[PDB]
């Protein structure tokens, strides 16, 4: 991502908890780290959006991309297949 | 006259070492030279045995070649599926080379010969029992077994709630042997009709004997392909037939519970509050905590029954500590996690 989508965080709305969580998840640990292994909790390694189609998965993805610092690496499914073997 | 004489020793001392290095950085330089002339060798499988001095490999991606040994090469090394190097040109075998890799094989083959105390599994200490009654005595004296006639004690169940730790049963009965422990849960070994077998039914027992004693753990066999006569015939096929290296399958899920169907068949209770302490205090081990930290009044007020539902009260509640820099829990927060949990999970 080199435009850097802009998406405050209050266009998205009705998901405060799983805004809360996918910045806690996604987020928290990124930039403090050693706070986490100061407690000891593993965070978890990955996210996974699921829910009716529409309901704004990809809005969170744009805002976390948005009002992240992190080199946020979007891409699709169907781009990764490719008729090469071993392309994918 | 001496200073100066020992001076010129250190000048000339320097060229020595300087040289040697030299010759030994020029030593590099012929060695690369001398690989360099060296070429490449095809990698293929050794399909199938001819004769004496004739082999059948099918290069790796590539036509399959009839081609002869070098000369002084092991020919029992070269057996079926050995991996070998032909030569480029005379498409002779070369030397053999370790077959390793693999995309399927990462969890019907790694051995785990850890150490897991039963403490880490709590409130089990009776379940626990029966697997060390049933996984123990065929392990250690198969001559009493066979003494007495009956060979095969295999089968067994865990039936009981989703996932209360029955791989820690599995796990915390790996105190001795139990190296491979494989997991197939669920997958590979009949997928609905006969999908998997001996490629996905065999290869286990394969290491399950090229190596010190596992555990099938077919566990979540409730959710294979997902028949049942193919199951029945699953069940009943050359598997006990060798029952190599005292290897016994755990299957765990929720006339097929007869002996040589199912073994003893054992179900895992709800976690008891006075076990959940149990828990509590295992899982709650590693997160930094205070000393005023109570995991007493907790079960009271968290009984949801589920094994994973004290480990994120445990996690969830450093997640209450993740705003704010407390580096411990308190009594409280706890409390506010298992009010959470123990609701959230309702929901
Ligand atoms: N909770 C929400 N807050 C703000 N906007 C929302 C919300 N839910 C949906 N939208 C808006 O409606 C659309 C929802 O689809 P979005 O672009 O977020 O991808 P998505 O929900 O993952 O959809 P799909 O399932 O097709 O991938 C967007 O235009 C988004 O701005
Ligand atoms: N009684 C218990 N003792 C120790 N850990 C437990 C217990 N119950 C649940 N767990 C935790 O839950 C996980 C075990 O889940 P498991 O029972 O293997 O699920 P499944 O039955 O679906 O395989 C482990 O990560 C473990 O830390
Ligand atoms: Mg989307």
């Amino acid at each position: 991502v080199d435009e850097r989508p802009t998406e405050q965080y209050s266009d998205i709305g009705g998901l405060d908890k799983q805004i809360q969580e996918l910045v806690e998840a996604i987020v928290l640990p990124m930039n403090h780290k050693e706070k986490f292994e100061n407690l000891g909790i593993q965070p978890p390694k990955g996210v996974l959006m699921y829910g009716p189609p529409g309901t704004g998965k990809t809005l969170l993805a744009r805002a976390c991309a948005a009002q992240t610092k992190a080199t946020f690496l979007k891409l699709a499914g169907p781009q990764l297949v490719q008729m090469f073997i071993g392309d994918g | 006259k001496l200073l100066e004489h020992k001076e010129i020793d250190g000048r000339l001392k320097e060229l020595r070492e300087q040289l040697k290095e030299l010759t030994k950085q020029y030593e590099k330089s012929e060695n690369d030279l001398k690989a360099l002339q060296s070429v490449g060798q095809i990698v293929g499988e050794v399909l199938k045995q001819l004769t004496e001095e004739k082999f059948i490999v099918k290069a790796t991606n590539g036509p399959r070649y009839v081609v002869g040994c070098r000369r002084q090469l092991d020919k029992s090394k070269l057996k079926p599926g050995t991996r070998v190097a032909l030569d480029m040109t005379t498409l002779t075998i070369m030397r053999y080379l370790p077959r390793e890799v693999d995309p399927l094989v990462y969890n019907m083959s790694h051995e785990d010969p850890g150490n897991v105390s039963y403490s880490e599994i709590g409130g089990l200490s009776e379940q626990i029992r029966e697997l060390r009654e049933v996984i123990e005595l065929p392990l250690t004296n198969p001559e009493l077994f066979q003494r007495v006639g009956i060979i095969p004690p295999k089968g067994c169940l865990l039936y009981g709630p989703p996932g209360t730790g029955k791989t820690l049963l599995a796990r915390a009965v790996a105190s001795q042997l139990d190296c491979n422990f494989l997991k197939v849960v669920s997958s590979s070994i009949v997928d609905k009709y006969i999908g998997e077998s001996a490629r996905l039914i065999r290869e286990m027992f394969n290491y399950a004997r090229d190596h010190q004693p596992c555990i099938i753990f077919m566990d979540e066999i409730d959710a294979i392909g997902g028949i049942q006569r193919t199951l029945m015939e699953l069940l009943n096929q050359m598997d006990g037939f060798d029952t190599l290296h005292r290897v016994k399958m755990i299957m765990a899920t929720n006339a097929l519970l007869r002996p040589g169907r199912l073994d003893r068949k054992i179900h895992i209770d709800l976690p008891n509050e006075q076990a959940r302490l149990d828990i509590l205090k295992i899982h709650a081990g590693p997160i930094t905590k205070h000393g005023e930290i109570d995991y007493e009044a907790i079960v009271k007020l968290s009984d949801g029954f589920n094994g994973a539902d004290l480990r994120n009260v445990c996690t969830e509640a450093g997640m209450f500590a993740i705003r704010a820099d407390h580096d411990f829990v308190v009594q409280e927060d706890f409390m506010k996690a298992v009010r959470k949990v123990a609701d959230s999970k309702k929901l």
